């Protein structure tokens, strides 16, 4: 299981996450 | 109060995304039924080939053995098949080529080798298929995940007024699929890890099995050939 | 409503984004032809050695089989290949040094592990590309993903009223590339596990073929040398 | 005031996850009982293996070591049990069939071999457990976490507008599945790598003994049948 | 991972209104 | 204005948070420390090992070169070491046993083989220390950072206006600790790899080494044991 | 609209944030460097190893080679290498135990063992650095992100009305760093397999050659023998 590319992006949703506000 | 229930996210999914999380529902369920039938196949093998091979090492005649399991030859498995088919090759190299036992011998150990292979490719089926999905689901669950908060910042972008409330279900949905994809992932990724190394272990003894018959039949045929010029 | 549909999205990408995008696409097509190429070389490559090793092991005359083989010896393959190889090279050493027998034979040895390695080139071709495609892409499509949605996240924090729409529409483009990335990824490593698996099962028919030829070349040596010194 | 407890959460879980956190905590019982049993069976293998060499290479003659150990053959582990199956299926291999000195010591070596096999299960047994458990508990208390995580977004679907009071309760009600897989995993995977060391030490000695006793049984076979033949 | 974003994502979603 | 600094908001640590961040702490400096001079230490045994070879390999007598290790065995390390007790045990034998050069050899070796797993095992000495640590310490900072938070949105969630200064701090506060964590695992990951390259490297120095000693000792043993007999 | 280029945010960055970017430079640039050099290195091997056993295997006088290659001893590369090292050994041996044809094959054979395993280091150098870069980078680029984070809170922190304006450098820092970890990344993980692949493919190349070169010499070492018997 490579798990690398997994979260990396989260992080990255929520600053557009937080750009709703 | 209502019951939280996932159903309200699933039918506000799209297209892609359902259809997704159903691969990763059967790709789930055909992990556990490999895992169940594989296993228990291989468990009773291990145990026969056990018994066998303890049945063999008691000493028990090696023509006396042969007859006995070329009764019941239709239903025969690892340690006992490559023994039944060995004999036989064994068998017949000795009345053509007696006047070379070793010869004889390594055509033994060739039969020996066939039906080895063959019974290891019986009993891998279908593994492959559990390390294949193991290793990509993970993969399957990003992507999925990945295209639902796509279609939440198009819900986003398109709405000139910010606001968390537009946005939540996006995200629900989407990490849902992560979820669900690493759900199915792991026990498959267990599962290929310990099957692959029981059918090590058991092609260890099957080939130290084959070695063993065939120095025993090194000695048989060097005997049969010698005693009877003498 | 804007038609802000992902393919417009994709048309108006960014420069260094877009080139990612289409770097990705690349690999996709490319891992595509490669799957379908290799796939035919191998599913025939699969075929031919089935027939040749049935009829091998029928036990046809080798003389009357080498000349069948050297027939189309120009269009030679698979085990024909290397059965053609050492067969010829063993007739060679055997006319000119038959006073060697294990000098020929390992000479026999050599021109067979030659020719099978020159067969698993041509067979194995372009896989450690697949290999390479399911190693990297995803991150490649995060590095893209991650350098565009930069730049629209920091074009936020440069107005004094942070506002979600001079980045919702930018991210969700953005995020088009992990997802092209992994898109790619993962027909890539189906087909990479599935090739290497058939590849190491020709590999084992092949050493199997090349032992047993091995064997006979010897028992042929060893025969006619001592029946012409009787 | 009131205490700031920890268990304000776990009282006020939701039922799957007071479900997650029961199952994850039975799981760390587990592990803690079998990585403290192995613990204890590793460290006496260690002393009694520790044991049984000093004395064997003390100079004392084999065979009233022999007949010692068979007063408890009942009752032999490692070493022990490896030196007394090998003088048994030495002594009877070589008066059976002394005419084969090489047969003799590899029977005895297979018998050697075999007990050292059933040794080293018995010190892995549950081991794979162990390390199984490690690795998996983490995504147990996953699913009870994403379970929490749906019903926290349920949750803050309920008001209009979105805010930082509604779901909190929800959220720490969520992660208690993780800290609960988490408490199960560090221990499991600590102890299965530490006793998979320990135990990789102790199949080492085993075998330095195998080989070290297997050619001291080829030499014992080989002179006595060489002199009976004087 | 898998576990320290379902917080961050936890988190986020719940100071964002 | 209130200085906020990392150090600031570290000593505020709550006092689990403040326990966990020297917990880290003191993780850190031992890694350093064991790192540094297990680092010294490796170059040290690998320049002596270089040395002592480049001596050995120059045709320098067995008994002079065996002596002049005499000369300092209390200070003898890796390959000198493993030369001087190699030496030491055949010479024993073969006086004692002289009349088994093989197996006064085979002792000798052995006991050069258990002298190589002490001096390994001294070489691993607090490498399994670094390689955990690196993997645990993220799971030390991690889990208390994520209590902390969860406390914290607990308690913004009763604010009717959310705003994020009233978790930001907390948020802060928690986070120092997962960030000092991995910071001081990183290193102890690159020095795990690193000294453990070399411990390998300098393991095959050994076996090797340990190989041509223990066949010029054969040769040695049976040419003395030959002329003794003339 | 500001010409937000991203060396804008480095400059602006922290110190520790700019050197962490530098680390990650430096490893992406030595990665690529070794990467380039490590394979022109391995290419030549291949074609002079290659070539060297093409020409062997043609019936060349061993003698007549082993004086051609002593020739430029200085400059022996791989079989070459190899080829003088054993023979050397068997010239050697033989002139001492011709009477032991397989205690000079052996001595010989640990002598081409040397030969190859440093031949084989001397290839494989900077390979574990590629590996523990693929290993380690992502972990930095997570901890660069966690430290822009908690630069980001620290701002957030500070200010009487939260804005998301103040944490907007901290992520981008966050981003630049993760963007530099998969960049140095990739090179990594695609060299890194592909040169462990090659190398081991000449591993192969070696131990096949070493044990032909092996039974030749034990059969040249016998007919001397024989011959000097004469």
């Amino acid at each position: 299981i490579n798990i690398v590319p997994l979260l990396d992006v989260l992080l990255v949703l929520l600053l557009i996450f937080m750009a709703t506000a | 109060m209502t019951d939280m229930n996932i159903l309200d996210l699933f039918l506000k999914a799209s297209l892609l995304v359902k259809l997704i999380m159903l691969i990763l529902i059967g790709f789930s369920i055909a992990s556990w039924a490999i895992i169940i039938q594989r296993t228990r196949i291989l468990n009773a093998a291990a145990r026969e080939a056990e018994a066998f091979e303890d049945k063999f090492w008691s000493g028990i005649e090696l023509s006396r053995l042969y007859q006995e399991s070329q009764g019941k030859r239709d239903n025969l498995t690892g340690s006992e098949q490559i023994f039944y088919s060995g004999f036989k090759e064994f068998v017949r190299l000795h009345r053509a080529n007696s006047h070379a036992p070793e010869a004889v011998v390594e055509g033994a150990s060739r039969a020996m080798r066939i039906s080895m292979n063959r019974e290891l490719e019986n009993l891998e089926t279908h593994i492959p298929f559990l390390g294949t999905v193991g290793s990509i689901s993970p993969y399957i669950g990003l992507f999925g995940t990945v295209w639902g908060i796509m279609h939440a910042f198009i819900a986003l972008g398109a709405v000139k007024q910010a606001t968390l409330q537009m946005v939540a279900p996006g995200i629900a949905e989407a990490l849902i699929a992560t979820a669900i994809g690493l759900f199915a992932a792991i026990p498959a990724v267990m599962a290929y890890n310990r099957l692959n190394q029981r059918v090590n272990k058991l092609e260890l003894n099957y080939d130290n099995f084959m070695e063993e018959f065939t120095a025993i039949l090194h000695r048989q045929a060097f005997t049969v050939s010698e005693s009877n010029k003498g």
